[PDB]
């Protein structure tokens, strides 16, 4: 249908424990609708959770395919990811659902956790639809036992663990993505206009970390380039899909042979227009690389692009 | 373990009996391993009668929740394994119930 | 001698106190009205032994504790990484599998 729901008030709001995990951890969950403007989601955020206006805002995007990283990649990601968001008090926006570089972010919580104090307040944005209990969570105001167990013949993956916070976006079905999107990127944008505590004049920067994805990634990352107030964008270049191949054309730039990559789909279609208009602007594009050149630390790659 | 070619549970118990923890960490639990249902339980039930500390907190690492294993029946099987280090708990319980009890009784949480 | 009576000096306070506060409130020379009260009343611990509390302040409570196991463990473990005999040992066998 035309997206004919009719809007009842939510039912699904309140607290959350992960039972089965390696852990003990809460978690407060909403449940909102598409259309929420970015304003009434601050309020509830600033106020229902009592969080302050962070002084750092990261945007992490992925690919929702369960990939792999080699290793003292993931470890020197996570590591360098977690010290940049406990130094300086920021907020992790992350996809929610436990795949892909969730679950990367996921363990590297764990990691962190495991040896240090603190809390980071990762805030997980995730559509309704895929959770595989979409029951066992509509006590509104009340704790309810969540199972981290996961099995594969489910088609609809459990949320992530090591989540301190959570926005759940209903459009209506299930089993399909795309209903956050606009939600998260009018979210960020409304976050970067409140005005930091210094009286100088500046927003709260944001920052954007892509690590492996696909075909998409390069749609979001040239949609950040555009806008009117830049946002820069940090790749890891040995995750092997889109990063990879943005990593390649930071190099030698202003070989279209070597653009044969086929990773997508047939060698007669192409990206390449909207390549090199990320290649052309790519004075906000910063790479992260091992000893190939600097910033051996991701925590000195991300704070140096804001 | 890549020589037998059979389930996960197999390989699982096979690490169990073993008392090798980290050959089951590194090899065993891995990208989908499609676990039978019931089988991280039934692990889990029998490495508790056997006094493996490491092999129970790593299947609850992976997703075995207490509150779910944890039964009535799976208490009793507990209080009356054998494939354990000596205990003291048989000679309590005769005490209390005063020697009526026949040979190889059946302990009951009443009794507990 | 001297450690010991105090340690059961402050270990006995608590049945001292608990004695007296069974106790009732006549002294002994004229606990004889009161001696025969319990008898009438025969055939007709708020605090002081506990504290009786709410669902609320229970939880409160359980997180509170939980909260301090976990610093507790934290920082036994992060004093015993950073003794001198842990590092002297954990100096050692890197460096003798460097050299290796």
């Amino acid at each position: 249908i035309s997206k004919h729901t009719q809007l009842s008030p939510t039912d699904a709001f309140g607290t959350i424990e992960f039972q089965g995990g390696g852990h003990s951890n809460k978690a407060m969950y909403v449940r909102v609708s598409f259309d929420t403007k970015p304003d009434l989601l601050l309020h509830l955020m600033t106020k229902e959770w009592q969080l302050e206006l962070p002084k750092l805002l990261i945007s992490v995007h992925g690919g929702l395919q369960n990939f792999e990283l080699q290793p003292k990649l993931k470890q020197v990601f996570g590591k360098g990811l977690i010290k940049a968001a406990m130094t300086t008090g920021a907020w992790i926006f992350t996809g929610g659902v436990n795949t892909g570089v969730i679950r990367h972010v996921g363990d590297a919580l764990k990691d962190h956790a495991s040896k240090s104090r603190g809390k980071i307040c990762t805030i997980g944005i995730a559509p309704w639809g895929i959770v595989e209990n979409q029951e066992d969570l509509i006590g509104r105001d009340v704790v309810r036992p969540y199972q981290t167990m996961s099995n594969p013949m489910s088609k609809l993956t459990v949320l992530n663990s090591m989540h301190s916070h959570f926005i759940l976006a209903d459009n209506g079905t299930t089993g399909k993505y795309g209903a956050e999107v606009k939600l998260r990127r009018q979210l960020e944008k409304h976050i970067s206009l409140q005005k930091i505590n210094t009286r100088i004049g500046q927003g709260v920067p944001v920052v954007a970390l892509i690590v492996e994805g696909g075909p998409n990634v390069i749609s979001i990352v040239l949609e950040y380039l555009r806008d009117t107030p830049p946002v820069p964008v940090v790749v890891c270049d040995g995750s092997g899909r889109a990063s990879d191949i943005l990593a390649f054309g930071h190099k030698y730039s202003e070989v279209t042979i070597q653009k044969t990559f086929t990773y997508t789909r047939t060698q007669a279609q192409h990206l390449f227009i909207i390549l090199m208009e990320c290649m052309k602007k790519k004075e906000l594009i910063t790479v992260f690389r091992m000893g190939s050149e600097g910033h051996q630390d991701i925590d000195l790659a991300i704070l140096t692009a804001l | 373990l890549k020589g037998a070619n059979a389930s996960a549970p197999d390989q699982l118990s096979l690490a169990l009996a073993w008392n090798r923890v980290d050959i089951a960490r590194s090899q065993i639990f891995i990208y989908g391993q499609q676990w039978p249902v019931g089988s991280l339980e039934q692990a889990m039930l029998d490495a508790l009668v056997l006094d493996r500390v490491d092999f129970v907190k790593l299947l609850i690492e992976n997703g075995v929740s207490m509150h779910r294993f944890l039964t009535i029946s799976r208490l009793e099987e507990l209080y009356n394994t054998r494939h354990g280090p000596s205990n003291t708990l048989y000679h309590l319980v005769r005490d209390v119930k005063k020697g009526n009890l026949p040979p190889d009784y059946r302990i009951s949480l009443i009794d507990i | 001698v001297k450690s010991i009576s105090n340690q059961v000096w402050k270990f006995q306070r608590y049945q001292l106190i608990m004695t007296f506060h069974e106790r009732p409130v006549l002294p002994p020379p004229l606990i004889i009205f009161s001696h025969m009260t319990m008898i009438f009343q025969h055939v007709c611990r708020d605090y002081g032994l506990k504290l009786f509390i709410t669902d609320d302040e229970l939880k409160k409570v359980h997180d509170f504790e939980e909260q301090c196991i976990e610093e507790y463990f934290r920082e036994k473990d992060d004093r015993f990484n950073s003794s001198n005999d842990e590092r002297i040992r954990v100096t050692s066998e890197r460096v003798e599998n460097m050299s290796m």
